[PDB]
């Protein structure tokens, strides 16, 4: 029912990882402050992203029993859930409580940054989804390590070895799930078919980041490799 | 060929 004690243990070292990264305030007051050009924006989300990209490496280097991998696996890892950890990390800012009417402006804010009209509205359904759940920072973050360890990833050798290690974090989800929402035995359900809907940003990621309303499309070289773009 | 992200998870 409870969590074992060395399943406590890897719920602070997962939580003290996590929080490594820049706070939701941070980014939101950025947003919130100033409005943009589409081009001030676009290099915004490139500086913002390669660094999201850069604190996900040592967050997965981290996890337990990631250093033991294939390395191979571990590439394959963490390109296969770059993207995907951005965007989980990106609707967690947005659901983070804000005062009254900000979140109405920051939406507002990120609906007119410059991104392309056929990616507005799936982005935002996927944002409102996630917000509905009402994650707990220790979901967010067991989710992200979940999302990781996906061991059904494309170009993964070993297999059992990833489900090896994505299998305590999962068992630990759960019971949090049960402790958080014990009204909804379908939290953990509802959390892990939203890593199903995740997916579907990987399709069009590329994309996204191209139809920008820019003249101009420069990465940085490691944006590059994450996105698939040149 | 993932060069970075080779070099990121390596390095330490
Ligand atoms: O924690 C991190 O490391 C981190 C890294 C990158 C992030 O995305 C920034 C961009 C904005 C860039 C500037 C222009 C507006 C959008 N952004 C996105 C987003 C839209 C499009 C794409 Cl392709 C990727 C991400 N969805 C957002 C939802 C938020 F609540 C939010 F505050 C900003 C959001 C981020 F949210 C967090």
């Amino acid at each position: 029912m409870e969590l074992t004690p060395d399943q406590q243990t890897l719920l602070h070292f997962i939580m003290d990882s996590y929080n490594k990264q820049r706070m939701p305030q941070e980014i939101t007051n950025k947003i919130l402050k100033e409005a943009f050009s589409a081009e001030e924006n676009f290099l915004i989300l490139t500086e913002m992203a390669t660094n999201h990209v850069q604190v996900l490496v040592e967050f997965t280097k981290k996890l337990p029993g990631f250093q033991t991998l294939d390395h191979e696996d571990q590439i394959a890892l963490l390109k296969g859930s770059a993207v995907e950890a951005m965007f989980l990390r990106s609707a967690e800012i947005f659901n983070k409580k804000l005062p009254s009417g900000h979140s109405d402006l920051l939406e507002a804010r990120i609906r007119n940054s410059g991104i392309s009209d056929e990616y507005i509205t799936p982005m935002f359904s996927f944002y409102k989804s996630i917000g509905e759940l009402k994650m707990t920072q220790e979901e967010y973050a067991l989710l992200t390590a979940i999302v990781i360890l996906s061991p059904d990833r494309q170009y993964i050798k070993d297999r059992e070895a990833v489900e090896k290690l994505q299998e305590p974090l999962l068992d630990v989800l759960q019971k949090l799930c049960k402790i958080h929402q014990p009204e909804n035995p379908q939290h953990f359900a509802c959390l892990l078919g939203r890593l199903t809907e995740l997916r579907t940003f990987n399709h069009h990621h590329a994309e996204m980041l191209m139809s920008w309303r820019v003249n101009d499309h420069k990465f940085t070289p490691l944006l590059c490799e994450i996105w698939d773009v040149q | 060929d993932h060069q970075l992200l080779r070099y990121l998870l390596d390095k330490d």
